[PDB]
RNA sequence: GCGAUGAUCACCCCUUCUUUUUUGAAGGGGUGGGUACAAAUGGCAGUCUGACAAGU
């Protein structure tokens, strides 16, 4: 009913504290998220590919082109 | 010291465990987020706490950004990084089993019964 | 016949 | 007729059900009582029946494909019949063979420790410490609850040797061991 | 020939060749105080 | 034996005895130093 | 459901069903209603027929229809929402199956059961035969040695129930001379002992499970043959019923075999051997399970292979 | 992976219907409607709780297009339990079992789809699931399945179809409900290859707008596929 | 109102006040393991080669 006092006011921030603490220990690290982005980019890359496809892209955008 | 057959059997064997690695792994989202507001008083005074209704650190966190009324360990990290590896690793033996049985084919290939002028243009019969 | 066999691609 | 596998989960019932709705689109008034006479309609299946019949995902299956189900559901409810008709026959001849050790501790769970034994020669010869870890892998005899056991162990031991080695055994004995 | 093992594989074989180099080292051993006496 | 403990064969059974490889660990050591 | 099914393609196909022809008759006696169509398509199917009615179907209906769809629950009394959601499940099954022209006589999946269940047949049949051979071989042990066949087998005990019988029943339909013959001998100079009629009538009961099982197998096993020609008829030609449907279960669907190459197929049971002999650079099989084809037994030599 | 016999802690994910399992690596899981079996060989995670046992499935990103929006961080997901959705474009159970998982019993999923092929795979995963109606049906007339669907609240479109626009509008003109709920996978090289992802993205926020869908939020779906977007928009009848 | 026809014998969930004062008051569950059966489109686990062959 929006009858928050002051006081409980601070006891649910106090919560958000608490939960948002917890879940930092799951977020993990800064550091390590450094390495695990670069090995992930690299392993990405090579499944995902899509080389060619940037190429096409390119391929279609310049046949179309009037060349004088 | 091997033959075709043995290496051709080892990189289907990565192929496939590097396919349910990879799928078990997760990564995180790089696509980029824009939202449509109806006028300019609305977008001047626009933040991202008041959008997602969360607080600053659920903010970058695109993949779990809890509302925050639902609101109200170098051991296990390390083996995610073993883990991220792994995966990596099987995609290196992948391509170098890959470039081991290209060779392969090619000797193989020439060995084979042809012109071989580079191949002579020659129907065979 | 282990020692006639050697291990490559080890990790 | 998937959702009829849920209305009746006992095995043997099921079958019979089957037998008597081989197609769920026969559905009359006159079928329901029939079918209601199966069983007993205080669980409601009876009710049930026809109305998930009347709207189910069941695909048809061909006349070939019932005639197997049928078939084959009759075989399952003769080897029912046939197990029951076995169940006596054993209950009657542990009373003829080891009336002792069947007054005892019951004709199934003696019959189970001749067995492991080997036969009832083989059960008489042991000592009762061997008896007991005979039976220690089902739990037939089963640190109070323990003592129970071993003493079980032991009449049991007793009640087997008067049954082997007499030629027209009684239960006398077994009653008061 | 070189071969390419798994982790059980690899540690099957290690385990035969720890198991050989001691019955040699055993062996020699009796043969050495049999040939001295 | 043990369901768990059975292995199909005689080789992983033996892996499996944690005083076997202790003593295979430490007898595997002083040949090395000797050599 | 079968009702539903043709009144639901009729509505699809925008033709009038007898039901809606004789449920607009009904409204008939009211002389210049206009009537309100979802689609121009059966709207155009109603007029056509001649009845006294002004029909509409226009972009305005749409929303007084979609009230009514919000609101059919409550508007049909009667009928609850979980009951409209079942009654559309069910005929929406029945409407795909008819658009993907599905076929009762044309579904794999009785074949994989069948044949998984034809092996398990095969294994049962045969513990129940060794207790017979065993439990009755305690009356008369040597019949085993004499007469192999699981089912002449136990079609002797129902025949001669015990060993006195064997002078004066007949085995013919059973055995050949010699062997019928054989069995009578055996009979007095047995070493096994008597048996109480309690005792025998288990024994029977046993017995007659060995035949009607053994009935029923054979019955399964024509009943796949019919399948296997209806499902696959020109791999039936080819191969065989036995291993054309066996080639179906190991890959576990009939489009799952299709889109095989034939080098698979070639050698598709014999997995243990190919990645064995593929690992250990040495030479791998070539029969795999078409081994047992007619085709491959009529070759000789090198032949088979080919 | 997260290999088989690897334990994980399975927490809410800020939408209703969705999970996260923590370990090693988060996954996103959501709750099996039809236990001890995956419809596409995903992995299965499975947990006691009071001992009943209540199992879980992964959802893949790479294999499922609305899966890649919650990685991307979508604010609203109109798709929660106890809300019916009309599914278009459902080419087979990928994607439709978790959608069916996140509704749950109370909810329904309406899957419509053209090809036969598909199709037939679509109904096998349809009689698991009881809350799953499947429409082997073309989604550009859908006066032809109005019966066999009631009011929705929400719309998803994942059809790969140059003219989708006017397949999501005529759909959402019958069967979504005021307010209700749009999210549209768009592929910019199946609707004009030649120009680049952005033209073609803005080009269909105006198709949906001249239909009365207000649009809300627009997300692109990478690293799990290139030149794809979702976009989520509200149905303003008024 | 006993007994040789047999007694006995894995893990976790001093401080404050006060006193005629050396006196009074207060502060069953979960893990783990063993036996038998059932299910998994769960793992080991990866589906051989590719243009010649045969006759005068």
């Amino acid at each position: 009913e929006g009858t928050l006092t002051d006081h409980e006011r601070k006891y649910l921030n106090k919560l958000i504290k608490r939960n948002s603490q917890n879940l930092r220990s799951w977020d993990l690290e800064e550091e390590v998220r450094d390495e695990l982005e670069d090995i992930q980019q690299s392993i990405l890359k090579d499944t995902v590919s899509t080389a060619n496809t940037d190429r096409s892209k390119r391929r279609r955008f310049k046949r179309k082109q009037f060349k004088e | 010291t091997q033959d075709s057959n043995y290496v051709r059997t080892l990189r289907q064997i990565e192929l496939k465990k590097l396919e349910k690695g990879a799928k078990q792994l997760m990564f995180k989202s790089s696509g980029n987020h824009t939202i449509f507001v109806d006028s300019r008083e609305k977008m001047n005074e626009f933040t991202p706490e008041k959008f997602f209704n969360t607080t600053s650190e659920m903010v970058n966190r695109s993949e779990n950004r809890l509302t925050k009324d639902q609101l109200a360990k170098e051991s296990l990290d390390k083996k995610k990084l073993k883990k991220f590896k792994q995966v990596k690793q099987h995609l290196q033996r992948e391509t170098q089993l890959k470039q081991v049985q290209q060779r392969m084919d090619a000797q193989r290939e020439l060995l084979k019964k042809g012109s071989k002028k580079k191949w002579k243009k020659q129907r065979k019969r | 016949e282990d020692e006639d066999e050697e291990e490559v691609l080890a990790m | 007729f998937p959702e009829l596998a849920k209305l009746v989960p006992d095995n043997y019932t099921f079958a019979k059900l089957v037998l008597f709705i081989k197609d769920k689109a026969s559905l009359n008034d006159d079928s329901l009582h029939d079918l209601a006479a199966l069983l007993n309609e205080d669980s409601g299946i009876a009710q049930r029946v026809i109305d998930n019949a009347r709207i189910s995902m069941g695909q048809d299956i061909s006349e070939t494909d019932m005639e197997n189900v049928c078939v084959f559901a009759q075989r399952v409810a003769s080897l029912a019949d046939y197990r029951r008709q076995l169940y006596d026959y054993l209950c009657e001849k542990m009373h003829t063979v080891a009336p002792n050790l069947s007054e005892l501790i019951g004709e199934v769970i003696g019959a189970r420790l001749i067995s492991h034994a080997g036969s009832l020669t083989n059960l008489s010869k042991q000592a009762a410490s061997t008896v007991q870890i005979l039976g220690a892998e089902k739990a037939l005899f089963r640190k109070n609850k323990g003592r129970i056991s071993r003493y079980l162990a032991n009449k049991c031991s007793m009640a087997s040797r008067i049954d082997n080695y007499s030629e027209e055994p009684s239960n006398v004995f077994g009653s008061v061991l | 020939r070189a071969v390419v093992l798994g982790g059980d594989e690899k540690k099957a074989r290690s385990f035969i060749q720890k198991v050989l180099t001691i019955s040699k080292a055993k062996d020699s051993k009796r043969k050495e105080q049999k040939a001295s006496q | 034996m043990n369901r768990k403990e059975r292995k199909s064969t005689i080789l992983e059974t033996l892996m499996g005895d944690e005083a076997s490889n202790k003593y295979f660990k430490r007898k595997y050591n002083e040949i090395q130093e000797k050599s | 459901a079968a009702n539903a099914l043709e009144e639901a393609n009729s509505i699809i196909e925008g033709k009038v069903s007898s039901q809606l022809e004789k449920l607009l008759e009904e409204i008939k006696k009211d002389k210049k209603s206009t009537l309100i169509v979802s689609e121009t398509k059966l709207a155009n199917a109603i007029n056509k027929l001649g009845l006294n009615f002004n029909v509409v179907s226009d972009a305005v209906t749409l929303d007084i229809y979609r009230a009514i769809k919000e609101y059919l629950p409550e508007l049909l009394p009667g009928m609850s929402d979980n009951d409209l959601s079942k009654m559309s499940l069910g005929l929406a099954h029945s409407i795909g199956r008819h658009k993907l022209k599905f076929s009762a006589d044309k579904v794999d999946v009785m074949i994989i059961q069948a044949i998984a269940l034809l092996d398990d047949l095969d294994k049962e049949l045969n513990t129940y035969a060794m207790r017979c051979k065993e439990w009755y071989g305690w009356h008369f042990p040597e019949l085993a040695k004499i007469v192999t066949d699981s089912v002449a087998y136990a079609r002797i005990i129902l025949t001669m129930g015990i060993r006195s019988k064997a002078s004066e029943t007949d085995l013919s339909e059973i055995l050949p001379e010699e062997i019928e013959e054989r069995v009578k001998t055996a009979a007095e100079v047995s070493m096994g002992t008597e048996i109480t009629q309690t005792d025998l009538d288990n024994i029977n009961a046993l017995a007659e499970q060995i035949v009607e099982f053994a009935a029923y197998r054979e019955q399964l096993s024509n009943y796949l043959s019919a399948r296997m020609k209806a499902i696959a008829p020109n791999l039936t030609q080819l191969v065989g019923e036995l291993v054309g449907a066996r080639l179906i279960a190991h890959s576990g669907s009939l489009i799952s075999l299709a889109k095989s190459p034939a080098s698979t197929i070639q050698i598709l049971g014999a997995e243990k051997a190919l990645f064995r002999a593929l690992k250990t650079k040495h030479d791998t099989p070539k029969y795999g399970l078409l081994y047992h084809a007619s085709l491959v037994g009529q070759a000789t030599g090198k032949n088979k292979g080919k | 992976g997260a290999r088989g016999g690897a334990k994980v802690v399975i927490e809410p994910h800020r939408h209703a219907g969705v999970y996260i399992a923590r370990g090693k690596e988060d996954l996103l899981v959501t709750k099996n409607m039809a236990p001890g079996e995956s419809v596409y060989g995903e992995k299965r995670i499975s947990v006691e709780e009071p001992p009943t046992k209540v199992e879980y499935r992964v959802w893949n990103p790479f294999r499922s297009k609305l899966a890649a929006g919650i990685m991307g961080g979508l604010d609203e997901l109109f798709i929660a339990p106890g809300k019916k959705v009309l599914y278009l474009g459902a080419a087979s159970g990928t994607s439709v079992s978790h959608v069916s998982d996140v509704v749950g019993p109370e909810g329904v999923v309406y899957a419509v789809e053209f090809s036969h092929r598909p199709g037939r795979e679509l109904i096998s995963m349809a009689k698991k699931r009881p809350n799953i109606i499947p429409i082997i049906e073309d989604a550009r007339h859908p006066q032809k399945y109005r019966m066999l669907i009631g009011m929705v609240d929400c719309v998803f479109a994942d059809v790969a179809q140059p003219d989708q626009a006017r397949i999501i509008a005529l759909n959402s003109h019958m069967f979504l409900k005021d307010q209700g709920g749009v999210v549209i996978s768009i592929k910019a090289n199946c609707i004009d290859s030649t120009v680049d992802a952005e033209t073609v993205f803005a080009r269909e926020v105006q198709k949906l707008r001249e239909e009365r869908i207000k649009p809300l939020e627009q997300l692109t779906l990478e690293p799990y596929e290139r030149d794809h977007c979702i976009v989520v928009g509200r149905y303003m009848r008024s």
